[PDB]
């Protein structure tokens, strides 16, 4: 889930 | 100066050190195939922002930050695109004690004033290696990795708490020659604190679907334990704190 921006 | 944002996890833990509120800035130069924000590219879109507007919310998180030993990301598409509006970003968080985390690709092209700026202001630069191999570089991410690993030379050459993120994705940076080309390279430098591992994982893939785009990892599957462990051992023997 590192740098996932929604 | 005026700031272009994707959008902002008001606390999120796998951004950096501790729990941290992460900014994700409008933009990038790069493809690389694996994007989970295809949506974050464009240079238009996104909303507008004022450092006063960030901070009217980055503080109200002060508590989750010390605790956590956590602080603010800025990250997106490309931060250092921004780099005028970053910097000020973080002159403001020093300000208020609070730790700052720069989450580039290191693609600089001109080395401005603000560039040193930023940095003179950044706690912590996780700097992504995406392929030493340029060869690939170039097909896996759209642009040679030269302009990064020279942005890498530049940091360790001013001694930056460097953090070196690498995306093992199947076929493309999981081959043992990549891992020790990155292990060499960074083996020079003693600023580097750690190697991240990350895992690929389809995720993001909606946002190229969504835009028309065919998302080519399409059935990639991600990595096995079994490829991280040894990549990790081939990065351990050169000496770093190799932690996936
Ligand atoms: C999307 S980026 C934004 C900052 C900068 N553009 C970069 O890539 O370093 C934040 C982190 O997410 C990683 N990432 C992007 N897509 C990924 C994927 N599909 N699987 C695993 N990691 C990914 C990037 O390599 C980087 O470490
Ligand atoms: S550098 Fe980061 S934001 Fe830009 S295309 Fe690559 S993963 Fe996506
Ligand atoms: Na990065």
């Amino acid at each position: 889930v590192s740098g996932y921006a929604v | 100066v005026i700031g272009r944002i994707h959008s902002f996890e008001s606390c999120g833990t796998v951004d950096g050190p501790g729990i941290r509120f992460i900014t994700f800035f409008q933009g990038c130069l790069m493809r690389c195939l694996y994007c989970h924000n295809r949506d974050t590219w464009d240079t238009h879109g996104g909303k507008e922002v004022t450092v006063e507007d960030l901070m009217k919310e980055v503080v109200t998180y002060r508590h989750f930050m010390n605790a956590s030993g956590g602080g603010v990301t800025a990250s997106g598409g490309e931060a250092i695109l921004q780099a005028e509006f970053v910097r000020d970003w973080f002159r403001a968080c020093k300000k208020e004690g609070i730790h700052t985390c720069l989450d580039t690709n290191g693609f600089v092209r001109r080395y401005d004033p603000v560039i040193d700026e930023l940095l003179e202001v950044t706690d912590l630069v996780m700097l992504d290696l995406k392929q030493m191999n340029d060869e690939i570089h170039q097909n896996l991410v759209g642009v040679s990795n030269h302009r990064t690993l020279e942005f890498a030379k530049y940091l360790a050459n001013k001694n930056v708490k460097v953090w070196i993120r690498y995306v093992v994705v199947p076929g493309w940076s999981d081959d043992d020659d990549s891992a020790h080309r990155l292990g060499e390279f960074t083996r020079d430098m003693g600023n580097v604190e750690k190697i991240e591992l990350l895992p690929y994982h389809e995720l993001g893939k909606h946002k190229w679907v969504a835009m028309g785009e065919e998302y080519k990892l399409d059935g990639v599957k991600p990595p096995k334990k079994e490829t991280m462990e040894r990549v990790k051992g081939i990065l351990e023997q050169y000496g770093h704190k190799v932690m996936f």
